[PDB]
RNA sequence: AACCUGGUUGAUCUUGCCAGUAGUCAUAUGCUUGUCUCAAAGAUUAAGCCAUGCAAGUGAAAGUAUAUAUAUAUAUAUGUAGAAACUGCGAACGGCUCAUUAAAACAGUUAUAGUCUACUUGACAUUUAUAAGGAUAACUACGGAAAAGCUGUAGCUAAUACUUGCAUUAUCCUUUUGGAUAAGUAUUUGUUAGAAGGAAUUAUAACAAAGAAGUAACACGUAAAGUGUGUAUCAAUCGAGUUUCUGACCUAUCAGCUUUUGAUGUUAGGGUAUUGGCCUAACAUGGCUAUGACGGGUAACGGGGAAUUAGAGUUCGAUUCCGGAGAGGGAGCCUGAGAAAUAGCUACCACAUCUAAGGAAGGCAGCAGGCGCGUAAAUUACCCAAUUCUAAAGAAGAGAGG
RNA sequence: AUUUCAAAGAAUCAUUCUUUUUAAAAUCCGAUUUUGUUACUUUGAGUAAAUUAGAGUGUUCAAAGCAAACAGUUAAAGCAUUGUGUUUGAAUACUAUAGCAUGGAAUAACAAAAUUGAACAAGCUAAAAUUUUUUGUUCUUAUUUUGGCUUAGUUACGAUU
RNA sequence: GGAAAAACCGUAAAUCCUAUCUUUUAAAGGAAGGAGAAGUCGUAACAAGGUUUCCGUAGGUGAACCUGCGGAAGGAUCAU
RNA sequence: AAUAGAAAAAAGUAGGUAAGGGAAGUCGGCAAAAUAGAUCCGUAACUUCGGGAAAAGGAUUGGCUCUGAGGACAUUAAUGU
């Protein structure tokens, strides 16, 4: 649990008195999964309410190229840059790489240009590959265990290339 | 547990309470809000220990249940309400108005104010904040919010403030020639015209202060309350006007009654 | 330059759809080094390009160890007054400091560190200025006016 | 008040001790005590044990009364009280002890741009309506248990308990007019723009998405138009958590410690009220050490201070204030803004009470008083008049306090 | 050991304290005002009361305490134009040995340190800015100015015993 | 919507087996130190104390001690 | 293998197995049983300092589905086989 009882700056074993106080925590990990949404409200100090996501499914995913976000179903959890546990169990955190359906974005692009606000340098080939299979890699941008949501951004360009390579062929 | 310590003991009280060693074991602890506890006096001390209009705290309670007493020209419902660094007590039945100031001895005195100056007070801003909709708000020493405050007013400026409508009348810009009153320094409870205002990056700020007797002394910028212009004090300062007397002068005067 | 870590290099507040790096004033008469202004470097514990607050006390010390990843140990040397004999004695104290990718600090360099935001268990301070200095005596034994 | 005598010898000067001598808000004790003022008083020894009693409750303009009482006008109308009970709020303080603790706790000094904040104070809100939805206590009855602050049915019925839910402002065109267009406070994400601060990834402004919660279905009453209670966000305030620097008694017959069990760093997350190895994974191989680390001792809570002080000092600091620690031993929760509470709860161990022999309940280091320990320490007194505290805050409570 | 000695005046009691001025560099209207760091020291700021020193104050004195005092047989007086007591007092300082600001000419430390360094004038050159310049989301070229870099000269040029 | 009951991590009291350290405390016998009485035995030291003293050291010895080796005078010689 | 068959008790011999206690057994724990492999921890008195030592005393160990570590070649640091 929280606070005092860890080793001294000298490396010494510090003797402890002053018993554990209420303001000293150690509280359970989030373990939000892939499945029809479930969240439990948690009561923090001062009656500050937090949301502990146990299942998730549709987050709000942001299309970097036009800087816009829409609420969208997540197809799967696919890669984790840390441990092997999270990705195998399909349990998702703000590090995690998920896959989203591209239809909101595909629709928006159709609305703007007329085939698949205002002009930019438009779609990238890596983004185009993800859109083409209908199923798009995205990075979660919010903390499900604190906020109840796993809202995200479609993973882009150099970050996409690096992780795509890192994810792979060997697999 | 280890929560909010409610009571206040006798010599736990600030110095200028003057609640002596005899005659009690406790002091009153102020209600929250208008000014800081350490920068306040309650009504009990003023009515009983200063004015001497009550024998006991119970006689103060008897005064307070009756609705003739007003602070900020508004009725207040408890003895432990704080009268701050500066504010106005109005006693309806006697028709008396007092404004609270620090004395040269470093303790709070209620100084008699008349009807004409009673309708306003002069209020130092502690903060000026920008709130949503591009809307300014000032925050005063006496705990008032002023929305729509004039944008060239700044965070150490004082402001003349109506007490019925709550509107600001004028403002007094903090400068090197400003008449200043010391809140709580070693120079506590005294007034001067400022020799220099001295600003230094990421640290406490100094002001050099020049006396009516044309002597010089230092004071911290944080505890200095702007009070007039080199023309005049804007409010009515006490009858002895913040003047320094030496120890030798005071005893020589003391004998020379 | 080359990548070699398993984390994407965000450098937060950079921005990417506005037309064409991040660093701040740092204040107190101090300023960003040339390697901060023009360098490619990414960190989050760097004072120049991180979100770490350059708050609190600013002291000078002497670097004694330089071999942790972007992290330095500085000794603050002093004379402690003994009232009984009305005399002084030599005393010293070790302060763990973040080093920045800006500064390639070496043994016996003087460093000006700040209090900042506590980073972790031991490490709590950060270098703001490297004043280059040379002493050929071994660092553990060295006394300086810092 | 900056101060000394007697004692080595047959006699002597010297070294050197012993002895006297004075003080001690420092304890015990012997003898003696006509007064008066003043008044420390079960720390040292067992943070050992406790018989009996008592120590926190709260209703006078302002939630709820067909128990009932009552004043006018006449078994009806008004009304006014009201035992009682739901409800609300407090009991997180104050009192007690100093066992544990030796860079922790404590003291000054930062920082919190890493945060939370009830009462109190001031700002002040955004995507069926002449009044909605039931359900529950007291209460009525039958009951059950040796005991206990045990409680079971069924019919009820309220609430400011619980649950629903009823424009307007700004931008563009037009004359202080008429049309058109927009409209979520916290909180979170992605995209930019960028009043203040030494420093901003801050105030703030816009865009695209999500998004709590909400904005009174409540009570009094100002000429011989006023108020209370409730409410989101913001600030203030009463505070609180963390966090910087600097400061320790004795001990080396304690010299190398720390690191698979996070030690030290980096990265990523989770967790938290927030920073943080706080916790998990992955990756580094560090970090601390004669200035005495790491152990061990202390009849060691820390400070303001107390005793003696010519000047240094030396000894001492349970013991009226401030801060910490603890509530039989350990441990864990709940409730709530605030407690890891302790006259809150749960469990284990150490104790232990009533038992109807099934079972059930208990915690004085609160105030008395008792036992045991001892060299050593007072009354189960009376009172809230003052001092203050808590409430629905005058009018009542309080072994706090006197 | 070593690095800026001094001089003259004025005030004042043979004395004492003080002021003026005596190289160089930068800046402002030929005159005007700035110039290592730290220790040390001075002032300060901000700083719990109790205690403590200590003032005021005859508790019956003193230990104490934080009070009191004055006149009136109920008015003289003050101030309101029959109304209304008054003067007051409850100081000052110690309050780490550290941190913060702050004046400092001595004393200490430290700092750069010719097996070569830096002060200027000259010429070439790439960076940024100025001036130029048509067409109501936005577009060519050009002179010039400022800082950075390469190269011949020129300073009282550059090392204590 | 929802009580009991179970299961899983995560806290984690307590019990028991050791392991190490702390503290007193037992124990036959061994081997010490001091105090007391004119006890037994020598005659060791003090004077050249009747073999100069003392040091270091080793060996002997019932001892006090003796002897060797090399020092010093704190020698009974500071003198051809 | 210097024999077969049938029956199946004693007894023998080579084996097993046994409640509750656990050396009370006897010349002596003889016999028998318990221990036991690896990997990870931890390891004393004492010592000729080499040892003691595998001391003592603990823990773990199947099956499956994953993750990481450890090569070889050739295209200018990355990409291939």
């Amino acid at each position: 649990r929280d606070g005092r009882h860890k080793l001294r700056l000298t490396g010494g074993k510090k003797k402890i008195h002053k018993k554990k106080r209420k303001y000293e925590l150690g509280r359970p990990p989030s373990n939000t999964k892939l499945g029809s949404r479930q969240v439990h409200v948690v009561r923090g100090r001062g009656r500050n309410y937090k949301y502990r996501a146990i299942k998730l499914d549709s987050g709000s995913f942001s299309w970097p190229t036009f800087g816009i976000s829409k609420n969208t179903r997540i197809i799967d959890v696919v890669y984790n840059a840390s441990n092997n546990e999270l990705v195998r169990t399909k349990t998702l955190v703000k590090n995690c790489i998920v896959v989203i359906d591209s239809h909101p974005f595909t629709t928006w692009y159709e609305n703007t240009f007329g085939t698949t606000i205002g002009k930019s340098k438009n779609i990238d080939p890596l983004l185009l590959e993800q859109f083409k299979q209908g199923r798009v890699l995205a990075c979660i941008s919010s903390r499900p265990g604190q906020c109840g949501k796993a809202d995200g951004y479609i993973i882009e360009g150099d970050e996409l290339l690096f992780y795509k390579r890192k994810m792979d062929k060997r697999n | 547990g280890k929560g909010i310590k409610k009571h206040l003991k006798r010599v736990n009280a600030p110095s200028h309470w003057m609640l002596n060693k005899m005659g009690g074991q406790y002091a009153p602890k102020t209600s929250s809000g208008p000014h800081k506890l350490l920068e306040s006096i309650p009504l009990v001390i003023l009515l009983r220990n200063r004015l001497k209009y009550a024998l006991t705290f119970d006689e103060v309670k008897m005064i307070l249940i009756q609705k003739i007493v007003k602070v900020d020209n508004k009725v207040r419902t408890d003895c432990t309400f704080p009268v701050g660094l500066m504010d106005v007590i109005h006693i309806t039945k006697s028709n008396e108005y007092f404004r609270l100031l620090y004395d040269i001895k470093g303790r709070f005195v209620p100084h008699r104010i008349t009807n004409e100056e009673s309708k306003y007070k002069l209020c130092k801003v502690k903060k000026i904040l920008l709130r949503k909709g591009r809307l300014s708000i000032a925050v005063t020493h006496d705990g008032r919010s002023i929305p729509y405050i004039h944008p060239d007013v700044k965070v150490n400026d004082t402001v003349r403030l109506d007490l019925e409508t709550g509107k600001v009348l004028e403002h007094l810009k903090f400068q090197v020639g400003s008449l200043v009153m010391v809140t709580a320094g070693h120079s506590v409870g005294r007034v001067g015209v400022i020799s220099s205002i001295d600003k230094n990056m990421g640290t406490y700020d100094i002001i050099h202060v020049k006396d009516s007797r044309n002597k010089v002394f230092a004071t911290r910028l944080s505890n200095v309350f702007v009070i007039g212009d080199n023309t005049k004090p804007y409010i009515s300062l006490p009858r002895e006007k913040g003047i320094k007397l030496d120890i030798i002068e005071e005893r020589r005067n003391r004998l020379k009654a | 330059d080359v990548q070699h870590e398993r984390a994407y290099q965000k450098q937060e507040g950079a921005s990417f759809f506005n037309s064409k790096r991040y660093w701040k004033k740092v204040g107190l008469g101090f300023a960003t080094p040339k390697e901060a202004k023009e360098g490619v470097y990414v960190d989050k514990k760097c004072p120049f390009t991180g979100n770490v607050s350059i708050r609190g006390r600013i002291l000078k010390g002497m670097v004694i160890s330089n071999k942790m990843k972007r992290t330095i140990i500085i000794r603050r040397n002093y004379l402690h007054y003994v009232k009984k004999y009305n005399r002084f004695e030599k005393r010293h104290k070790n302060i763990p400091c973040h080093c920045s990718p800006c500064f390639d600090v070496k043994e016996g360099d003087i460093v000006t560190v700040g209090q900042c935001r506590p980073l972790s268990k031991t490490v709590r301070f950060n270098v703001l200025h490297v004043e280059k200095h040379q002493i050929f005596g071994s660092a553990r034994k060295q006394f300086v006016l810092f």
